[PDB]
């Protein structure tokens, strides 16, 4: 069932996810603010160069095993 | 464009062998899967097997694991069903598919499927009866008048009225297996009335498993 | 293995299939509709993200263990069959769940019941078909008995359908008795008799061999 | 320089590379001759995985160096 994805953002720090690839990008940005702290009202992801939509999945995106995305923070 | 074309099936009894193809275009399968699932006339469909034709790794549903045999050939961008020890409830449609990683498991791509059907017995030309039209088969403004397609093994039939030129009203009936182990349908179309005293009706039957090619007139009774 | 499981609905209701599943089976869940005489078409992957081209109005969710197939207006040409997939890691098997046909509701129709006599020809075979023929019924579902002076048959005859129509949204049925030619020439009244939704009480249509 | 991509079935292979080649440009050097998309590989060295972007002087591969290939043909 579960898949590893990694979270980079522009601090240089990683973190290591544990997804569904069936997972929501809002569980995603929910799972971050689980360990990390982080509001998902204030989250912005990015993978193969786009931001991904809140409503969309991981699967939608082609994201997979142990990819990698970034972590754009917003004010 | 994508395409997989299957082939090789047919009849076999019970106990027999017989070897499937899926010949596959507009892509090379060693970029992915290639499953086989097949579905028994008016059943589910069952996952079969599958191979990976790049490292030549495989898998099988219990049902068939230990006389199923399926492989690929790359070069000819091919891959293979080797049934063995075949039993009548092997009989179905057998389709060949493919998965793509991007689609997480999925199969995205199916082929029309080709028939298997596993009996002791013998391939053999319908009888074609008339159903003759009559007071007892009008209603109001029309009528119905029809063919009995009998005892033929394997499937399938074909029915066309009158060369083609009837096709409204038509109602060809799925065949069902008697308990001879010998398939029989019904065609049947209803027409109005009065055309009953003009106009002439052929049912064209054509058994392809046995070269078979009948016409029968129905006349009203 | 089995025969799909039948759901009866309107153009415009919405619709849940329900795929019971398992700790051990993966969470990629995947749905294909099917109609009948040709193959199936992948529609969700991934329990919830739509196939290339699929429509908005079909959607996936899981429902805890479960997985569900929702389609949230009902248009005519999603009238079809469904089937779950579910793949496990441990034992790289799949696995197609039973299906389930979706049919479209309407008025209820009585048939039109006609019977045929024996042609001559199959007759000097030394075998005798009887064919009773239910036309243009809905729902689906009727009984057809027998009857030869009236003693009621069993074991003697066979029963096909076909697909609900797509313009009327009707079935026909057309069933068979077969005898052979001697114990046919024994008897007189053949009777074929019909219950149905549409019918106040059972008709009957009936020959006399001759 | 030259490197060495070993597969799963044993089947290692043979390539010719320069430092300033990125990592892009080495899947699809293994495509030419494997017939797998890039998209389709992962590659591998000293237990990082390697980005589509950074080239081979970044993680600095030298000559004979062993590289590990793993493919994208089930998703998930």
């Amino acid at each position: 069932s579960h898949m590893q994805i990694f979270v980079k953002t522009l601090t240089g720090k990683t973190i290591t996810l544990e997804v569904e690839p069936s997972d929501t990008i809002e569980n995603v940005k929910a799972k971050i603010q689980d360990k990390e702290g982080i509001p998902p009202d204030q989250q912005r992801l990015i993978f193969a160069g786009k931001q991904l939509e809140d409503g969309r999945t991981l699967s939608d995106y082609n994201i997979q095993k142990e990819s990698t995305l970034h972590l754009v923070l917003r004010l | 464009e994508v395409q997989l074309v299957e082939s090789g099936g047919g009849l076999v009894q019970p106990g027999g062998s017989l070897r499937l193809s899926c010949a596959a275009s507009g892509f090379n399968v060693k970029t992915g899967l290639i499953h086989w699932v097949r579905q028994a006339p008016g059943k589910g469909l069952e996952w079969v097997a599958y191979i990976t034709p790049y490292y030549g790794s495989t898998s099988y549903a219990d049902s068939v694991k230990g006389r199923f045999t399926i492989s690929a050939d790359t070069s000819k961008n091919t891959a293979y069903l080797q049934m063995n020890s075949l039993r009548a409830e092997d009989t179905a449609v057998y389709y060949c598919a493919r998965e793509y990683y991007r689609w997480y498991t999925a199969i995205d791509y199916w082929g029309q499927g080709t028939l298997v059907t596993v009996s002791s017995a013998s391939t053999k030309g319908p009888s074609v009866f008339p159903l003759a039209p009559s007071s007892k088969s009008t209603s109001g403004g029309t009528a119905a008048l029809g063919c009995l397609v009998k005892d033929y093994f394997p499937e399938p039939v074909t029915v066309s009225w009158n060369s083609g030129a009837l096709t409204s009203g038509v109602h060809t009936f799925p065949a069902v297996l008697q308990s001879s182990g010998l398939y029989s349908l019904s065609s049947v179309v209803t027409v109005p009335s009065s055309s009953l005293g003009t106009q002439t009706y052929i049912c064209n039957v054509n058994h392809k498993p046995s070269n078979t090619k009948v016409d029968k007139k129905v006349e009203p009774k | 293995t089995q025969s799909p499981s039948s759901l009866s609905a309107s153009v415009g209701d919405r619709v849940t299939i329900t795929c019971r599943a398992s700790q051990s089976v993966s969470s990629a869940v995947a749905w294909y509709q099917q109609k009948p005489g040709k193959a199936p078409k992948l529609l969700i992957y991934s329990a919830r993200s739509l196939y290339s081209g699929v429509p908005s109005r079909f959607s996936g969710s899981r429902s805890g263990t479960d997985f569900t197939l929702t389609i949230s207006s009902l248009q005519p040409e999603d009238f079809a069959t469904y089937y779950c997939q579910q793949y496990s890691s441990y034992s790289s098997l799949f696995t197609f769940g039973q299906g389930t046909k979706v049919e479209i509701k309407r008025t209820v129709a009585a048939p039109s019941v006609f019977i045929f006599p024996p042609s001559d020809e199959q007759l000097k075979s030394g075998t005798a078909s009887v064919v009773c023929l239910l036309n243009n019924f809905y729902p689906r579902e009727a009984k057809v008995q027998w009857k030869v002076d009236n003693a009621l048959q069993s074991g003697n005859s066979q029963e096909s359908v076909t697909e609900q129509d797509s313009k009327d949204s009707t079935y026909s049925l057309s069933s068979t008795l077969t005898l052979s030619k001697a114990d046919y020439e024994k008897h007189k009244v053949y009777a074929c008799e019909v219950t149905h939704q549409g019918l106040s009480s059972p008709v009957t249509k009936s020959f006399n061999r001759g």
